[PDB]
């Protein structure tokens, strides 16, 4: 609810003015429960009052904050604004202390006031936190207008012993070494206390954060019957995170997870026995965040009837989206169907396992189709990857004679074991049906069956023209991830490394080889959600490739400011340095530079004129701004390169529309 | 095995004092909350004051401003309420009930609801104390006896605030019985009577002997009645 | 603030019942209800939306309507009939409701009223005491109307009703008098004109101040 | 066109089919559905000829639009539904001046939120405030709408689809008859002014936009002004202002860095007054025109895609912060100027 007013009383001196300028429950804010909890601690950190009682009163539809003060006696000094700024006796001299200078010096005479006890009770107060009294009773004997004001008070016992019980995890002796109020000292209520939040933060270093005290007590004959219990998780339930969701109730469909148990529970890392050590539920936490399909994860301990160290520690899951379908398409005269269109469902069937078909058509006759299916872990497994992906490719590339269409035929398969949480080895191999096809009108075949292709006048016999044939091939891949969120990461290592030899038909009929090292990186930038990003890409392949399948270099993929297939051969080294930033939610700013060149081509098309030698010469260069915004109904990114450095090409700006 | 037990409750007259006292029988009372609520005689149950140990925070609810004080030392695992200046309105029960929030981080003392409640003790604030119970020998003239119907009546009259009971041959006579629970009369005193039902055929030459225990005043009348 | 619910609630074994508690308070309010047993002292069965982990016979349930709190009990059992309250926590200010009471649903009766006229006894002492009574008249919905003199009677009538008994189940509502004896003297015809819905048309009693 | 669905959202589809030559004789013929999660429909059968074949510069057209707009923030307007089949037919005088009179007709559904109001077994409605029944007339009003307009527009722009300097001021009176609660005869009025001109170097152009109306009282509720959105006031949610008199300007620095792309940083400030209508979702109902204007700024992309122009939009709330939201996103094409 928002705020119509905020009506402060019982403020009778303590300014207005400097509490409303320290407030920030302004007009017109928001109510949430974390925002008045931090409200809460940043008006009893302020110091401008003792004892605050602040109830919110619902008013006009809004919230009115009204804030109770209880303010203490020592800030009137600061002198810019301040607080709350015939009597004859006190009576009653105490034993340990005297009471009269102890209270006409520090308490009476300057917060006891000669009357009014609420800087007495305040006072006593102060007894407690010197802790040398225990109870103070003020009995105001008022006769004949003047009045003796009678304390009568009680005194704490110095400590005989302190005993602790039930510590468990923590030695007796660093708990005792710890203590501020030590036997010999008299008894103090206050020390007491921040003795006790002083032990409570110890237990929270050391690594557990789920202790409570219980009894702080000591009885007559001085002994501090110190109870710590430790708190063992007896039982972790999961149920999701119940937030603000606005338009839908707790409905049995909305409160049960799609995610199966299974999923959640070979991810928890806390285990029944041990005292929540914290480190654990980060653990858990991070893996469930690596996860993906979850955005926030939230603990919440609940006490068992009947068992007091029992913790029933319940799980709180947030759920991001499951299914999706994206698709955009622009058509009519100028280009076709320029359709891009996805199914993607990174949730399917609730195992986590990805599915996703994916459909993609351009001006320059693309087509494409895939049909992903990947499963990270299967089902009640020691973490066995398995998963297979269908992909049909209608290349199409016009600038090149021998290769204008290409037609792809897809069906690979991946199988991997995880050695630890970072290590991924996997063997995929794939089947393909390439045809090639060469660019009517300009190659020529005579009677005798040859192809020739006419330069300054004459004809040169071009093999390989019209090419069809099988492709099969495997390779056995590791990668090294150590990344902590897969769709937006922030920080860490990606590093992929696959070797690929394969069988191909067709003209020259042999036995191929490819090798490829991909590297991606992450670290903090300059500031807040400034991320810098760093991605090389490696790969070398022997010249007994087919030419449809050496490396390509350019595009949005791999180098801007370039057209696709700017670069080819069979040595191919990209890197690229990218700063993104997070401005918002729902878009962020990215400036790459990118820099590579393939190399070593010796191909038989004459349309690549830029085939260079020397690897590691004449590597083009490119550098531009660029957007990708996190669109309510799905990603996508923007990017606009300037090709600097060496201008082979002479183009300015580009466009790349992409997830 | 937790239970509370009230203690310290008495018979007090108007502008007097005492002191309840709440003892605990498993829990500690520097974690709970301890909150005292009574319950007017035939009305519902209104919230006293509540002191939240760990935080020390001791305010009452509204009637209980500046009258009474709740004060609870965690060396006896006892709370104590301190009464003084008692009115009218004060005479009733006083239950001690210790607030439970599910979350078992007790740095989390919000109340939530009151689970474990105390036995309840009766303080009663009425004047004109210690008085005799003064019962009235309520004899009726039957000339009604039809069968089933015969009202026959103890009335007890201007006695001293106690659990009285009232008897019929010892009780033996108890079929229809309708022993009402005492009504205070007007002034200063409760008052109460009882009915039973008898055949025809009995008519009223049946002994029917009514019996009174004013225990407390140590008082005991056995009475009868005849038409 | 008030949280006022409904006082009176009538049901039967078996039956669904509910009862609304309003509230006036911030989005931070919870509330909890207990089953007053009539006897020994009230029992949580509800913290916010949610039972009490111990004692339940997965009856009781209930949620928040906007400002209306309402419970969702199952079919009704013997010992469920009993005094249902209601409460809201604010920051640091614990409400209760007026609290409701549950029990049977049944037919109606007719009772037999008597007049006992003060003995001797209290005549010497100044004090009159006449009394009436209704019994057997189970359905309560009470409603007594007194008259001395043959004309009228006002406030002086005390009322004393005890709740359904453990095998009848009825009521046996008595309303004693205390006037003065110049009063009692004066008068003529004493008389308690009683009559509701399970009494149907009002009966009349007469007592002339003629008894021998 | 564009689709998204699937869970959260539904068919959020936004298709277009403009033929901005069709048939060949300049005349603008276009199909827009629009679909959106609060409910939006959209409809729009434009068809525009500026200037009939062999005529004396006498336009002509008609465009039918239905609209399911849906507000699930009133009460009394949970639902409204909307069927409009429009013709304007207008003179120019010379090649700057256009004197146009335009008719309508409109089938008006409103519908009301399920569960907050309550009816009587005497047929009258009620709402609940703050636990007492309040009498609420106009529940799920369907009415027909006739009205027509005579208008005059004002034009210099050099080019129509990306202008860069000109003046551009139209100026309406409509006065029609509606039916339904409160039979009656309504008035309106509306000045929208639209002028460019040269900025801080080159590409860089200032543009100023300033749109005023003012209606009489007896207008439906349904057909007050509203302001909000990506085309009214940015940094508020669609109808935050409400009222018989509305009067929004803004203004935008269009920068053009390339044929493709476009940056617009714009700052615009508005608010409709003097609503006095029945439904209490308005709580912001402010007298004393000219005071409380609430002001907007952000920075914008306008980029020229190869399939077609797009708008996006991004406004932060500033000056009197009454709404504590803070970014804000809009999908469109065309241009606000």
């Amino acid at each position: 609810l928002p705020i119509k007013s905020v009506e402060v009383v019982n403020n009778q001196q303590v300014p207005a003015s400097l509490i409303k300028n320290t407030l920030k429950l302004k007009e017109g804010a928001k109510f949430s429960t974390e925002a008045l909890l931090a409200d809460f601690n940043a008006l009893k950190e302020t110091g401008y009052f003792e004892d605050v009682i602040l109830q919110p009163v619902s008013y006009d539809g809004g919230v009115r904050i009204v804030v109770d003060v209880v303010e203490k006696e020592n800030v009137v000094d600061l002198l810019k604004e301040k607080g709350v700024a015939v009597l004859s006796s006190v009576k009653f001299t105490g034993n340990k202390r005297v009471t009269t200078s102890e209270l006409l010096d520090i308490t009476q005479l300057k917060a006891g006031e000669y009357f009014s006890r609420s800087r007495v009770e305040d006072a006593q107060r102060r007894l407690l936190a010197t802790g040398k009294f225990s109870e103070v009773r003020p009995d105001a004997q008022v006769a004949n207008g003047k009045m003796a004001l009678s304390f009568e008070v009680v005194e704490n016992p110095i400590v005989k012993s302190v005993i602790i019980t039930g510590n468990n995890t923590i030695p007796t002796s660093t708990i005792m070494s710890e203590l501020t109020t030590k036997p010999g000292s008299v008894q103090n209520y206050n020390n007491l206390r921040e003795d006790r939040d002083k032990i409570l933060g110890l237990y929270q270093a050391q690594g557990y954060t789920l202790v409570n005290i219980t009894d702080m007590s000591t009885d007559e004959n001085g002994t501090l019957h110190i109870s710590i219990v430790e708190g063992i998780v007896r039982r972790i339930e999961v149920k999701k995170m119940v937030t603000k969701q606005k338009g839908n109730r707790r409905t049995p469909n909305d409160d049960v997870l799609k995610t199966k148990d299974y999923v959640i529970d070979r991810e928890i890392e806390i285990q029944p026995g041990k005292i929540f050590n914290v480190k654990e539920y980060d653990a858990t936490v991070d893996n469930l965040m690596r996860l993906g399909i979850f955005k926030n994860v939230k603990y919440e301990a609940r006490s068992i009837p009947g068992d007091p160290e029992g913790i029933d520690l319940i799980l709180l899951i947030d759920e991001d989206r499951t299914a999706e379908l994206q698709g955009g398409v622009a058509y009519g005269s100028e280009t076709g169907f320029l359709g891009t269109l996805s199914l993607k469902d990174s949730n399917w069937r609730g195992k986590n396992q990805q599915f996703g078909f994916t459909f993609e058509k351009s001006n320059k006759n693309y087509t494409g189709f895939a049909l992903d299916f990947y499963d990270p872990w299967i089902k009640d497994t020691d973490r066995v990857s398995w998963g297979w992906g269908a992909y049909r490719t209608s290349y199409g590339d016009e600038d090149s004679i021998l290769f204008h269409e290409i037609d792809t035929i897809g069906f690979r398969t991946n199988i991997g074991k995880g050695l630890g949480k970072n290590f991924t080895l996997s063997l995929g191999t794939k089947v393909e049906y390439i045809k090639e096809k060469h660019e009517d009108g300009k190659l020529r075949q005579a009677n005798n069956g040859k192809w020739y292709y006419k330069e300054k006048n004459k004809w040169r016999e071009i093999e390989g023209v019209d090419d069809k044939y099988w492709l099969w091939s495997i390779y056995p891949y590791i990668s090294y991830d150590t990344r902590n969120n897969y769709l937006n990461p922030t920080s860490g290592f990606y590093g992929k490394f696959q070797v690929e030899a394969g069988h191909a038909g067709g003209y020259k009929s042999g036995n191929f080889g490819n090798a490829t090292l991909e590297l991606r990186t992450y670290h903090k930038g300059l500031f807040k959600n400034n991320i810098f990003a760093y991605k090389v890409v490696g790969g070398v392949a022997t010249n007994n490739t087919k030419e449809s399948q050496k490396f390509w270099v350019g595009g949005g993929n791999s180098l801007r400011g370039y057209d696709g297939g700017f670069f080819k051969g069979s040595q191919k080294l990209v890197a690229t340095i990218e700063n993104r930033t997070q401005l918002n939610d729902i878009i962020g700013l990215v400036v790459f530079a990118d820099a590579g060149r393939a190399w070593k081509q010796n191909g038989r098309d004459p349309s690549y004129t830029r085939d260079n030698s020397r690897f590691g010469h004449n590597i083009g260069t490119t550098a531009g701004v660029g957007i990708r915004l996190n669109t309510p109904i799905g990603p996508l990114r923007f990017d606009f390169g300037w090709p600097v450095g060496n201008k082979m090409d002479d183009d300015g700006m580009k466009f790349y529309f992409n997830m | 095995e937790v239970q509370l037990v009230e203690s310290g409750g008495g018979l007090v007259q108007p502008g007097g004092s005492l002191r309840l006292s709440c003892a605990a029988s498993g829990f500690n009372v520097y974690s709970s909350s301890i909150h005292w609520v009574r319950q007017a005689p035939g009305k519902g149950l209104e919230w006293v004051a509540s002191i939240y140990s760990y935080y020390g925070s001791t305010y009452y609810a509204d009637s209980v401003k500046g009258r009474f004080t709740i004060s609870a030392d965690t060396s006896k695992n006892t709370a104590y309420l301190q009464m003084n200046s008692l009115r009218a309105e004060d005479t009733a029960v006083y239950y001690c009930a210790r607030g439970y929030s599910s979350y078992w981080l007790k740095s989390h003392q919000w109340p939530y609801g009151f689970d474990y409640w105390g036995q309840g003790t009766l303080v009663t604030v009425s004047s004109a104390s210690t008085k005799g119970p003064s019962v009235f020998p309520l004899a009726p003239s039957s000339k009604s006896t039809s069968g089933g119907t015969a009202a026959l009546g103890c009335l007890v009259k201007d006695y001293f605030p106690e659990p009285v009971t009232v008897s019929w041959n010892s009780g033996a006579l108890t079929s229809g019985v309708h022993t009402f629970p005492a009504v205070l009369q007007s002034s200063g005193l409760y008052s109460l009577s009882s009915v039973v039902t008898v055949p025809s055929s009995s008519l009223g030459t049946q002994t029917y002997i009514c019996n009174v225990n004013h225990k407390p005043s140590n008082t005991k009348v056995d009475k009868k009645v005849e038409p | 603030q008030m949280t006022q619910s409904p006082s009176s609630l009538s049901a039967s074994v078996g039956d669904r019942v509910t009862i609304t508690c309003r509230a006036s308070q911030s989005v931070s309010s919870a509330v909890a209800w207990y089953q007053q047993k009539p006897g020994k002292a009230p029992k949580l069965l509800i913290y916010s939306a949610s039972s009490l982990y111990s004692g339940v016979p997965s009856r009781f349930s209930g949620s928040r309507s906007g400002t209306d709190f309402t419970l969702t009990i199952s079919s009704l059992q013997p010992e469920d009939f009993a005094t249902y309250y209601c409460q809201q926590f604010s920051q640091r200010l614990v409400t209760f409701g007026q609290g409701t009471k549950v029990e049977i649903k049944r037919t109606v009766a007719a009772p037999s009223v008597f007049i006992f006229p003060p003995s001797d006894s209290q005549l010497k002492s100044g004090t009159a005491s006449v009394v009436c009574l209704l019994n057997n008249f189970y359905p309560r919905e009470a409603k007594v109307q007194w008259k001395v003199d043959n004309a009228l009677q006002s406030g002086n009538s005390q009322e004393s009703v005890t709740e359904q008994d453990s095998k009848d189940s009825t009521y046996s509502l008595s309303s004693t008098l205390t006037l003065s004896k110049a009063d009692y003297e004066k008068h003529k015809v004493y008389a308690c004109e009683v009559t509701h819905q399970g009494l149907s048309s009002p009966v009349t009693k007469s007592f002339n101040r003629g008894e021998c | 066109g564009g689709v998204a669905y699937g869970s959260e959202t539904g068919f959020l589809g936004t298709l277009s089919l403009k033929d901005s030559n069709w048939r060949g004789k300049n005349q603008q013929f276009g199909f827009t559905f629009e679909k959106s999660n609060k409910n939006y429909t959209g409809f729009a059968l434009d068809f525009y000829d500026p200037w009939i074949k062999d005529t004396d510069r006498v336009s002509w057209g008609w465009g039918a639009y239905r609209t399911s707009y849906g507000d699930e923030d009133s009460i009394l307007f949970h639902e409204i539904d909307t069927i409009g089949f429009r013709t304007n037919i207008g003179k120019g005088l010379g090649k700057n001046f256009t004197l146009s009179l335009g008719t309508k007709v409109e089938y008006i559904k409103e519908k009301h939120e399920d569960g907050k109001l309550r009816q009587a077994n005497n047929g009258k409605w009620y709402y609940k405030e703050k636990n007492k029944w309040r009498e609420i007339e106009g529940v799920d009003d369907k009415y027909w709408l006739w009205s027509i307009y005579p208008y005059i527009s004002y034009d210099t722009r050099n080019n129509y689809l990306n202008p860069t300097s000109g003046f551009y001021g139209k100026f309406q009176v409509e006065a029609g008859h509606a039916g339904g609660y409160k039979s009656g005869n309504f008035g309106n009025a509306t000045l929208e002014l639209r002028t460019y001109h040269k900025g801080l170097f080159k590409n860089n152009i200032f543009a100023y936009k300033v749109v005023g109306g003012v209606a009489t009282n007896n207008t439906k509720e349904s057909q007050k002004f509203w302001v909000g959105g990506g085309n009214s006031l940015r940094g508020y949610d669609g109808g935050f202002f409400k009222g018989s008199q509305k009067l929004v300007a803004t203004i935008e620095n269009r920068t053009q860095l390339n044929d493709i792309i476009g940056l617009v940083v714009f700052a615009d400030a508005g608010r409709a007054w003097k609503q006095n209508g029945r439904d209490p979702s308005y709580t912001r109902d402010n007298s004393r025109f000219g005071h409380n204007i609430g002001t907007t700024a952000g920075v914008g992309i306008r980029l020229n895609t190869p399939i077609g122009p797009l708008r996006f939009d991004f406004g932060w709330p500033v000056g009197n912060k009454m709404d504590d939201d803070g970014m804000k996103f809009y999908f469109n094409m065309g241009q606000s100027f």
